[PDB]
RNA sequence: GAAGACGGUCGAACUUGACUAUCUAGAGGAAGUAAAAGUCGUAACAAGGUUUCCGUAGGUGAACCUGCGGAAGGAUCAUUA
RNA sequence: ACGGGGAAUCAGGGUUCGAUUCCGGAGAGGGAGCCUGAGAAACGGCUACCACAUCCAAGGAAGGCAGCAGGCGCGCAAAUUACCCACUCCCGACCCGGGGAGGUAGUGACGAAAAAUAACAAUACAGGACUCUUUCGAGGCCCUGUAAUUGGAAUGAGUCCACUUUAAAUCCUUUAACGAGGAUCCAUUGGAGGGCAAGUCUGGUGCCAGCAGCCGCGGUAAUUCCAGCUCCAAUAGCGUAUAUUAAAGUUGCUGCAGUUAAAAAGCUCGUAGUUGGAUCUUGGGAGCGGCCGUCCCCUGCUCGGCGCCGGCCCGAAGCGUUUACUUUGAAAAAAUUAGAGUGUUCAAAGCAGGCCGCCUGGAUACCGCAGCUAGGAAUAAUGGAAUAGGACCGCGGUUCUAUUUUGUUGGUUUUCGGAACUGAGGCCAUGAUUAAGAGGGACGGCCGGGGGCAUUCGUAUUGCGCCGCUAGAGGUGAAAUUCUUGGACCGGCGCAAGACGGACCAGAGCGAAAGCAUUUGCCAAGAAUGUUUUCAUUAAUCAAGAACGAAAGUCGGAGGUUCGAAGACGAUCAGAUACCGUCGUAGUUCCGACCAUAAACGAUGCCGACCGGCGAUGCGGCGGCGUUAUUCCCAUGACCCGCCGGGCAGCUUCCGGGAAACCAAAGUCUUUGGGUUCCGGGGGGAGUAUGGUUGCAAAGCUGAAACUUAAAGGAAUUGACGGAAGGGCACCACC
């Protein structure tokens, strides 16, 4: 069941058994790590990282192929985002919600729906304050917000 | 959501055996489940089962004869000094002369019967008859 | 119960301390409304002073003449009609006697034929109106 | 070394006013409940003779009536290329 | 409301009580202040004030029973103005005195224990064993029961000498004498319709009197009243009123309920609260009994004893992830409760007792929680290294520091111990469990009357103008009001305004709910599917707080086509402030601000798991003969036949449930425990009064009590009934 709809949907992703690296995939863990460093620097995130590689390089899961996975080798060497991808997609949308609702007061479904995502964001602000991957001092307020684009 | 795993299971082998299944799946996995199923197969009450290992929680598939009148979950897991256990097998068992209270103790997931002789409470996870 | 949470005692305790409230016979005797409003002020009997002989007519089925007593009680001042028992002991009553006075059986609810009357009478001029009735005691004028 | 006095201190009490917890008197008003047979009707139960009911308005001797939206607990589980 | 030890009830949980003899506290009419003393804020000490009250030669003096008696008062409610220090202890200078503390009697149906009110025979009698008889009857060797029948034998209630008892008595025990046939030395209390044991008896009354906890009885054969006889129940007791416990699974932790009986917030978000996925050690070594059973072992570094040529085996300290949990240990006043022993004559009790000076007891258990202790490490929480200030290693630098140390005594820095700051190397297999048929987020092509802003269209309606021809038109069950030769209604062309979006339109879709339907564009949003994408427990539900919330209604604008609360009429009618009709203001519409409610309904909280079958439909995806279109193949649409997920549904089934109606959920519930929120407790009074709070108002949210009541209610069955539907019959119906 969703968080914020009553939608019980079952689209997931589904891993198969065998965590062992094919055979035909002949890039090595590094040209692999190389690659993920050349679509970072272009301005990607571990998401579109992880799409744009299991189309083109034919390589399924990096985590399997190195030890890894692309948020961590993205860290290590300081590629990574300062806030985290996902936290800052849910500001992105309620940036652009209440862009939206500056000039339609009467879109009283819009505002409904900026309130869900308000609630997404400070649910995940909480989270990443608990594992101190943001400041303690930090909080998603909507006045500070356009300026974390 | 999913919370008490064993109750998942327990519930779903009792439902299966009302409804006269050979065997049932059980699709979450725990080790509490399998420790308390190896102690209803130990009194013969279900047959040989069997762990299905994905790379996530097993499944397991679970060989019924038609002795499980019923097993089923304490939720919550109370603590169980060896006075009450009288007191647990007195409202919780249909005799004196048959049913099983499992209880995970220190020294092990295991009857009210052992828990006696081995001379150890503990907390109640379950019974059967 | 409706939350079976190991760390849940404060809820159920509390929920059940509420509901409590929610029982007639719980609400009644755990105020002071029902206590302060009992004519007898919480006490099993009440000596009074006959201040009038009262005919209460019976109920709408069965319909007799109940004979009681309007009684003025010493403790309070409060006014009651009391029912006199067995067949023709209001005769034992002359106006202006102190009547012991008791409940009629169901905890200060009207019993039987005889509207809002909740109240017997025991004894009449400290003579039990059972020894008057078998004649065992004769009443002293 | 007694009385006694000044000052401090603890502080009962008293006067004055306000705040206020309970009990009691109350012209009049306005309810409710209980009666064996009061008056005007017939609102409701049968499509109860305008289907009933909900919310909200207004109105009227009285039950009530009417507007607007809703419900079936409807008097239709259906009405035909 | 003094607290506790405890009391009652009691399947297991509980509920209620504890003023009351033991512990601790407090107070001496209310407050206050203090003297003495080791100890007092003392009151059978003092000092005031307040209240009350005593004596008075009227100047003054004296008071504190919530000590023992006793009195008044208050009440439903509670005893003698007794004897005694002999017991128990206490006080004192004290073997010696004193103690209303305490003991002993008196009153005492609070309550508890034991336990008389007759037993036995002979007779009439009757029922049941047996030889015997069809039936009767015979016998009673065997029984058993009843008659104010008779007969002795009984023993204490009482009376009473004596002893014993005891401070002196009393009671008890012992014991002379008296002491029983209507054993008058006289058993009551409540009942006898049902619940509920026991009269359809007799006399009286006649819905009166009365009974009656409830249902009911009473109006002339009363099983219920008032009595007589009789019978029942408990019995020296039994009834009544009231609190309270069980019964009450009608407060529900065990364990209730919430579609319709009372009950799920209108809907959603949301913080504390509560609950929270899987995963991190196992194999064997040693030994016994007849392949299976029961045991010991699978952390490491300062001080000495079973020994050995600086250390090997082991003993005792001290550091050792942190908690819950379980088991053990210490400790925890008695009295009560359980309980061991023990003939108080039995018993309640008691703590004693037993043996021809001796022996023996005065045990033991339980004492939630919190605290202390030591094993176990399953279950649950928590932890450690991820810009490496990370282990385990040995090393090289720097600030301050025990002295064993120069034969005993003058100046030192050192090794050495020991602690900080810090530089490099090696070494670690060097460190990140998985990616939930949990969740978020990205991505992809879709999808939808989802929302907003704008744009656009369509008849129709009303009004207006023009043209035509004619007298009616509207309206109703029937009429009337209204319009109308100043041309209405009608027909044709236009114009204007404001509503509204027919048919397509579905048990179809979307939305949290309320809700959402002309075209087109913009705007952000969204579920579902697809995914070998990513984060990696981020979650579920939720007091506080919050968003949206039909219609009506309120305030300020704009507009006013239709419809139409109020109102004016016109009918119907007995009346008709209504249903019907013609006008018709507020309103209906739009904008800004309130209001926060609906049968806001699936009368059904949300999340999760599991348990039937079937064909449909909507969205996405995937696969498969064929037909058709873009024809020029493709690939996409449209059908066709399947599968998968998600959704709105439907049919069917003895899954199972339910009071049923019914429900694939309302099931997986006495075989009762997956998580969590709200909420119900017979009907009324009442969603009322009152207080708060929100609102301009209308009102909303929270919300009693007195009092009243034996039912109100749910589902289903049968009947009657209908101003419901259909079928059928009849010249007591019609044709």
């Amino acid at each position: 069941g969703r968080m914020h709809a009553p939608g019980k949907g079952l689209s997931q992703s589904a891993l198969p058994y065998r965590r062992s690296v094919p055979t035909w995939l002949k890039l090595t863990s590094d040209d692999v790590k190389e690659q993920i460093y050349k679509l970072a620097k272009k301005g990607l995130t571990p998401s579109q990282i992880g799409v744009i590689l299991r189309d083109s390089h034919g390589v399924a899961q990096v985590r399997f192929v190195t030890g890894n996975k692309i948020l961590r080798i993205l860290k290590s060497k300081g590629l990574a985002p300062d806030l985290p991808e996902d936290l800052y997609h849910l500001i992105k949308k309620a940036v652009a919600v209440r862009k939206h609702l500056e000039r339609n007061r009467k879109d009283k479904d819009a505002k409904f729906r900026l309130i869900l995502i308000e609630s997404r964001i400070h649910r995940l602000a909480r989270y990443y304050k608990t594992k101190r991957v943001l400041p303690p001092n930090w909080k998603y307020e909507s006045s500070t917000a356009s300026a974390l684009v | 959501v999913r919370m008490n795993v064993l109750a998942d299971a327990l519930k779903s082998i009792n439902n299966a055996e009302k409804r006269g299944k050979r065997q049932v799946l059980i699709r979450p996995c725990s080790k509490v489940i399998v420790r308390f199923l190896t102690v209803m197969m130990k009194h013969g009450y279900i047959g040989e089962f069997e762990i299905i290992d994905d790379h996530r929680a097993g499944k397991i598939v679970v060989n019924l004869t038609g002795r499980l009148n019923k097993c089923g979950v304490i939720s919550p897991r109370f603590d169980v000094q060896l006075k009450d256990l009288e007191k647990w097998q007195n409202n919780l068992l249909p005799s004196r002369q048959f049913g099983f209270i499992v209880l995970t103790t220190s020294a092990g997931i295991m009857d009210h019967e052992e828990a006696r002789r081995k001379h150890t409470g503990g907390k109640i996870l379950g019974f059967f008859f | 119960g409706k939350c079976r949470g190991l760390r849940t005692a404060r809820k159920l305790r509390s929920h059940r301390r509420d509901q409590k409230w929610h029982d007639k016979q719980y609400k009644k005797a755990h105020l002071g409304t029902a206590l302060k409003a009992n004519p007898f002020g919480g006490a099993s009997h009440a000596k009074g002073i006959v201040l009038e002989k009262v005919g209460v007519e019976a109920k709408q089925p069965n319909s007799a003449i109940r004979k009681c007593v309007r009684v003025q009680l010493i403790k309070n001042g409060k006014k009651i009609t009391a029912f006199v028992p067995n067949d023709g002991c209001l005769n034992f009553i002359e106006e202006n006697d102190e009547v012991l006075v008791a409940g009629f059986g169901r905890k200060g609810h009207a019993v039987g034929d005889i509207p809002g009357v909740r109240f017997k009478v025991v004894k009449v001029a400290n003579v039990s109106l059972l020894a008057l009735y078998k004649g065992k005691k004769e009443r002293p004028r």
